[PDB]
């Protein structure tokens, strides 16, 4: 259902990212930022625009940045664009 | 996978109970022959290259039907430059995990990462079973060469290799 | 370093290093002074290790410097020799730092499409290696060789 | 990331030069200390659910941010705030291992302000709850690594400033 | 075991294992030896280090052993020091692995799981591998001491 | 908000909300007068409720009352009762709401991680919950009653 | 999103206060007019296609915007604006709904006087257009449905203005 | 169904049913007995519903049966009098289920690509169905008309 | 899936019909036994770990499959099994609401009875641990709730053997 | 089994129906071709050993899988594998006459992979084997008979790959 | 992308209009040029490598930038921007045949300045390897198809400035 179930350090579940986002929460981040490949010149693929703007749920969004900080990149601009501040009831 | 130490731990796991003088003499037994097994993948790191490249040519000196055409049977040898460069990329695979196996003082990671599967590819790629094991054991007598008098050693090489051949095969007898 | 692959592996993982990785830690840093004194050894001898690796290297192909070659000529030899030294300050990293990383990062990783850009032979490249290794065993103590080989094969295997 | 050994090398590296007596020097002092600084991470490992427990009671437990109306009031924000710490805790271990805080650099401190603005989290509160657990991580670990794991804590709270 | 992550990381990165990897290989196995005096020593003295941890977690947690707590009776205290006894062979398991890999797939992952599906506080058995590891810790030496509580923190911090 | 989830649910599918969804939603604002009703009692009662639910919350579970435990003294004893109101409250949101998303979204996404962090047994909240369950319940009628229980075992099942 | 009933209760805890007699008569007032809002929300799903149809025939369809060198000349663009008031439709649909326009602020109007910048699109025929779908929206459900469904209409106007 | 749907939902979650989704459940099987009469008086009284269709569609679309329409001949006639009968017996379905699941699972999805493929104007097809649902809602009450041409919409809705 | 209405609309839509006689049987059937499932579905979802802990407690908790060699000897395993466990009786909850086991073909038994043998996990406890599950539940629930969830619980037995 | 009269008197008989003049154009069509086909079946019985002989020697005689470590090394293995083709030619026959090719699934298609993939047999060498036996069947059998019995070849190469 | 083909054909169609005398004029001059430029997008595949190994030779090669220090010194950085001008000359190549700079915007210079900016790579040095670049390709493709593929480097290395 949601990330803070209880799972922790020894669960049977592998450790991994926890997202606060309430269940079908509906606020969403707008960020800008750069993540060259640092795998492109033994794998040999075409390249990609490493430049992206989007839009991402809030759902995702530390486990995105964290993901964006192990691969190198920089985050340029962060943006809360949807969804309330201190709302207590109200994010699904 | 699992090292010789691993295994040993999980034998003594499966039944509940310490570590006795038994499994302890297993393990010194690994313990004193670790530093020659480091000796040996440091001599098959320097000498990779040179190996392959002896274990090719003395191959294909005693098979030279590996380098003709297939025959119609769409068999998966040596023939052209494409093929040539995958069965050199194989010969390299074997190396590199033999050289592991060796270190690990066990034959697990050989039938979890290289076995495993392998007749199944090979049968649907139509792969030569027979000059695929007899390359390895090739290969097997030119890291031989280096070390000849010093027993020991000279097992330790034969474990992998005669593994991989025992566990290609198909048993005739 | 090797701290910097530890602390890697482990933050990957979202946890604090185990006790074996903080042993690695451990008996790294325990190592310092010798590779310390060592890379003094070796920058000490430089310019001899260079000197001789290049002959060598010249006559096991004496037709890489004949007219046609990519070293014919006084600028290119220079240049050779230049990357002579700068492969022997990065295997000083490499030593100092106890594992491969700065020889991966500089060096190994794109190399062949460099020297296919520029017209010098991998297997030129790959024995001129083999030649350099060859120069400063020849130059320092037994003990010493055994600590450093392992720095070149790794170069000999990444070109190859 | 760089460690202390990875900086003197690419210092060293990036002028063509080889390690000389300066890079020696340094390498000597990250040598010495790394034992010490062994120890310390192993003892932080070993007690951070109750530095994090011990920081927020004397920090902002009883505080009204944690009342109705307060940043962290409700369950949710309770626990996304301790996993918050505990990620400050773990990275500057991290940066205390490796003498170098070039991995706050880059994964934590590399848009955090921004996140907090957006999301309405106090900064002024996150700081003094950082520096709450800098006394409790100092008093675990003793004086020298205390100071140790200091320099990065302050380092955390200057880059959130 | 050390060779065997070694193996697996080196393998995921499909290379050889680098100068490093190998040299601290030799490492271990050249410090194997007192790795199993010291299993010796904490595998052989087992009833007194579960006697006395027993004691000390008694003492410090009263109410698992007060009327109705989980350990309370002759069967529930019996389990409870078999459970001590479980943690302190997969400690002797991993000091001569070298590396908390038996003690974490054996016995760490999923610990919280099962001791909330039996009703056990996992504190308490925190506690009890604390006490453990100051009864163990005292008969070792200086330097043994310090290498054997490696360990047990590492348990104490999973099972926080 | 059975309005708010009715109208979330419809929105991923692209669509209108169906004839059913509209149906349901009628019902609700149908019900609302005896939801309004039935909140209004469980609110005015929180004094009578808060305390016979901490007596048999105590009387069940004494050790966290007992010398040392975590409800232990004046003011963690307080503390308690103020969290036992803190779920009282969100019962009666629940309530009027119609649905759980009150209760889930405050107070049960992340509770064991803040218990956790606390040092508090989930078991004894869940244990409180359960008695001020049936204390509020002695005060209703046969359907309401049913209806009111409704929550308190959803959160409860949250809080295992 | 929330509607008239979350915002009521997030009034009323953001200050760790009970419902009291304001609450009381905000979900009494509300409760009062579902009945009625559901009324209007099934008769505008039962005549969305004829709503728009009609709304774009008497705004905008045999005027310049149509013609060569208008917004929506070519077919995927007449397709596209359809698709648009389809969905302003839908999104006032359920502002009516929850008796709260914050659904709109959220899944709509955030960022779409940047996109339709981006593209070209008039601003003005488009407030035009939603303002035409209001006269029809009101003229099919009635006086005091038209009433509720024109403040959602007037509320995404001034957002996209 | 609506049963049906809820476990769906809650199943995706990996969670129970909420208090919200039972109350809804409960609320349905409730008015299954009206939903079970009005299906009755839909059901047969089908072939006035059927007839009466027919003519305000051949009324308000001469096109279909003038001379080479799609319905032209007695037998083009009664195949689509046939799809009428189709879609009024899916309507009951839809009406003692609660939900539009039956009518969209047969008869909607994929019904532009049939009709095309046929050579049906899609058009006339929603034509029949408004006339059909006029008719059949002149035979309920206010409410159950209402309730019953909530379908119908959804139908032509899909039927664009 | 497919619950009790759900199979008598296909039942008649299969053949062309329109819901007669034996239809409105059914169907009132159902609906006059949904009351009681909703409140068995609330009652059980209010219980699911004391049921679990009570029936592994009672069936296999210190038995030798417990002890080493034993099929859930380590952590891994003994969590892995309540997992299971947790599932069958959610899987039961869904079936006793839809009146209708083709979830449980669908989600649990499809491939079942060949994983279990793969990994060598043994069939005959885990019947008996869902078999002990069965009294608890109805233990809870009452005896016509009990028998409806034992309905099945015995379905998931049979499929498992 | 069923034969192209047994197969138009199913296809009439599940629906109740009296053979019309398609029935009547598919049993002309098979009475036209069967002394064609009876032609072909003597011939193929006349030199099945000759044919086998043949296809092995252009197919797999001389290659690497009849040398130690091939499939067929072992005198056990060649004389199984020249069994097996003998076992195809007779089916592809028995279908040929039959001008149905039913009875290669039920006797000869139905799990043939699953036993070769268990063997370790090489399935592409087999179908090679099997399509050099088409070669020269059809040689020897002329163009039309050639064309009839391939159909069969190829279905079982079909059902093999 | 739109080719010039394209790009009169869209001319056209955005005012109503049928292809008039102008539009014929254009597209004769396409279709005129067409087989020059097949020749000259053939001669450049030819010679790709050696085009970018002797610009990168007469322009940065022995440079300071390929020093330690500079932007391509390691060899990841060497390959990674032979692999740009790769990209260059092949997009160059693609905006030649198809006589219209638009996959240069849509596919190249669309965020490029600010990649660059972002990872330090000196954009003067780019704009002199392109024009040395220019200068070999006009060099091996002859004056016309030179003056062609120069208009497109210039279009790249204006878009960059
Ligand atoms: C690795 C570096 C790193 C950090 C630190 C990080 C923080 C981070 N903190 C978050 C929220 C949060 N952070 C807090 C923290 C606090 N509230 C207070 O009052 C205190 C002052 C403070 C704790 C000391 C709270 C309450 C939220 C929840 C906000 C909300 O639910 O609206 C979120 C939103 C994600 C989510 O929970 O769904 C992120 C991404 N991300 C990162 O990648
Ligand atoms: C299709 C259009 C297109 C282009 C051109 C493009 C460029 C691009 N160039 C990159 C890096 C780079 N580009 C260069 C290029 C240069 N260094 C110099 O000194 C020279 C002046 C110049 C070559 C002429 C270098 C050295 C890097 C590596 C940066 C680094 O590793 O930090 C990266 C980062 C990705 C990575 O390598 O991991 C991208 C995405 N992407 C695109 O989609
Ligand atoms: C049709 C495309 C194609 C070619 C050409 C090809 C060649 C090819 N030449 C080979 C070896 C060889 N090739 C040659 C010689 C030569 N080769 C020449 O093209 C020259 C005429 C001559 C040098 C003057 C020699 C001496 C060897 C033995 C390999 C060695 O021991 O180094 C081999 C390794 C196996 C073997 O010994 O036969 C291959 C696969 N493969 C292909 O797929
Ligand atoms: C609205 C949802 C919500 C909840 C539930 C909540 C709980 C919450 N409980 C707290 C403490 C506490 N809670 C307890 C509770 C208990 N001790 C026991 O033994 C029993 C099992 C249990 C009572 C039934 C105690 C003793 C403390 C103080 C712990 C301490 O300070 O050491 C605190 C820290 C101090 C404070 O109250 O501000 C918070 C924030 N906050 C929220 O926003
Ligand atoms: C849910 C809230 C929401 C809205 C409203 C929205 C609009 C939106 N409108 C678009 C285009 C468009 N929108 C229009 C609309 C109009 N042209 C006119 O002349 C009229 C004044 C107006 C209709 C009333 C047209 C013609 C395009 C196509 C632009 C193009 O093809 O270049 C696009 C580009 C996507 C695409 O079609 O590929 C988006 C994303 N997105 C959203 O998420
Ligand atoms: C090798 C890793 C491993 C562990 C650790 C393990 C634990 C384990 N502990 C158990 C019980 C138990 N464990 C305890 C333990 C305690 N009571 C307390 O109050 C203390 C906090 C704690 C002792 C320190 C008790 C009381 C039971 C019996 C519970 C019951 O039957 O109600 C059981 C069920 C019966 C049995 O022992 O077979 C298992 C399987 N199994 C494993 O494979
Ligand atoms: C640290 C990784 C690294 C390397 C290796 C490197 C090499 C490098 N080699 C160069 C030249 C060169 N290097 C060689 C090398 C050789 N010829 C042979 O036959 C031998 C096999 C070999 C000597 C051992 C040659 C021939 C040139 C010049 C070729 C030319 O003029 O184009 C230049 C241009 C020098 C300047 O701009 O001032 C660089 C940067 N740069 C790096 O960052």
């Amino acid at each position: 259902a949601y990330d803070m179930d209880g799972t922790g350090a020894g669960s049977l579940e592998p450790r991994g990212i926890k997202s606060s986002a309430v269940e079908k929460d509906s606020r969403c981040f707008k960020v800008t930022f750069v993540l060259p490949s640092q795998s492109r010149l033994y794998t040999f693929r075409e390249l990609q625009n490493v430049y992206t703007t989007k839009m991402v749920p809030f759902s995702s969004w530390y486990a995105e940045q964290q993901r964006i900080q192990k691969m190198g990149g920089k985050i340029l601009k962060v943006e809360l664009v949807a969804g309330g501040q201190m709302r207590s009831v109200g994010n699904q | 996978m699992q090292d010789i130490i691993t295994s040993v731990i999980n034998q003594y796991d499966l039944s509940g109970r310490y570590l006795d003088i038994k499994g302890i003499n297993q393990i010194n037994n690994y313990f004193d022959t670790g530093l020659k097994r480091l000796m040996i993948a440091k001599l098959i790191n320097k000498e990779a290259t040179n190996l392959i490249k002896e274990a090719s040519e003395l191959l294909f000196i005693e098979q030279p039907e590996l380098l003709r055409p297939c025959g119609n049977a769409f068999i998966g040898n040596a023939y052209t430059t494409r093929r040539y460069a995958a069965c050199i990329r194989d010969i390299e695979y074997y190396l590199r995990y033999s050289a592991y196996s060796i270190i690990a003082g066990n034959n697990s990671i050989l039938d979890e990462r290289v076995l495993d599967g392998l007749k199944e590819t090979y049968n649907s790629l139509l792969v030569p079973i027979g000059p695929t094991i007899r390359v390895i054991q090739l290969l097997k007598e030119i890291i031989q060469k280096k070390f000849s008098t010093e027993n020991i050693e000279n097992a330790i090489i034969a474990e992998p290799f005669d593994y991989l051949a025992i566990n290609l095969s198909d048993k005739n007898l | 370093s090797l701290v910097t692959q530890v602390i890697l592996s482990a933050d990957d993982e979202l946890r604090y290093p185990t006790a074996g990785e903080l042993e690695t830690i451990s008996s790294y840093l325990k190592t310092g002074e010798y590779r310390i004194r060592l890379i003094s050894i070796l920058q000490g001898k430089e310019q001899e290790i260079i000197r001789l690796a290049s002959k060598k290297i010249f006559q096991l192909h004496p037709e890489y410097i004949a007219p046609g070659g990519n070293a014919s000529g006084a600028r290119q030899r220079a240049l050779c020799l230049r990357d002579y030294g700068w492969y022997l300050r990065l295997i000083t990293y490499a030593i100092l730092a106890g594992d491969k990383e700065p020889l991966e990062k500089i060096g190994i990783i794109g190399v062949r499409e460099m020297y296919n850009s520029l017209g010098v032979p991998i297997i030129g490249m790959i024995d001129a290696i083999k030649c350099l290794k060859e120069a400063t065993v020849e130059v320092i103590s037994q003990e010493e060789e055994d600590f450093v080989a392992p720095y070149y094969d790794y170069i000999i295997q990444g070109m190859s | 990331m760089q460690d202390a050994i990875t900086s003197v090398i690419n210092a060293a590296d990036v002028q063509g030069k080889y390690l000389d007596a300066n890079s020696v020097e340094k390498l000597r002092g990250y040598f010495q200390t790394g034992e010490l600084r062994v120890r310390a991470a192993a003892t932080i490992a070993a007690n951070a659910a109750t530095i994090i427990k011990e920081a927020v009671a004397k920090s902002l437990l009883y505080s009204d941010i944690t009342r109705p109306g307060g940043n962290m009031y409700t369950t949710r924000r309770y626990a996304a705030c301790i996993r918050d710490l505990d990620y400050y805790l773990r990275y500057a271990t991290y940066g205390m291992l490796a003498g170098d805080p070039s991995i706050l650099d880059e994964r934590v401190l590399n848009g955090l302000k921004e996140t907090y603005n957006s999301l309405g989290v106090p900064i002024g509160a996150t700081i003094q709850a950082i520096q709450a657990m800098k006394e409790v991580t100092g008093s675990l670990v003793g004086s020298d690594a205390g100071k140790e794991m200091g320099l990065y804590f302050d380092y955390i709270c200057s880059g959130l400033s | 075991s050390i060779v065997t992550k070694s193996i697996v990381n080196a393998d995921a990165e499909a290379r050889y294992l680098s100068p490093g990897e190998l040299d601290r290989i030799k490492s271990f196995v050249l410090s194997g030896q007192r790795r199993l005096r010291i299993a010796q020593t904490l595998t052989e003295n087992r009833e007194r280090i579960v006697k006395q941890g027993g004691q000390q977690l008694f003492q410090r947690r009263p109410d698992v052993v007060s009327p109705g707590g989980n350990a309370y009776g002759e069967e529930m205290t019996a389990t409870c020091l078999r459970d001590l006894d479980y943690y302190l062979r997969l400690v002797t398991y991993g000091i001569i692995a070298g590396d908390v890999t038996p003690i974490e797939e054996i016995g760490l992952v999923g610990v919280k799981e099962m001791y909330s599906a039996l009703g056990t506080p996992i504190s308490g058995v925190a506690e009890g591998i604390r006490c453990m590891k100051d009864v163990a810790c005292s008969l070792l030496s200086g330097e043994d001491a310090a290498e054997v509580g490696f360990y047990f923190d590492y348990t104490l911090a999973a099972m926080q």
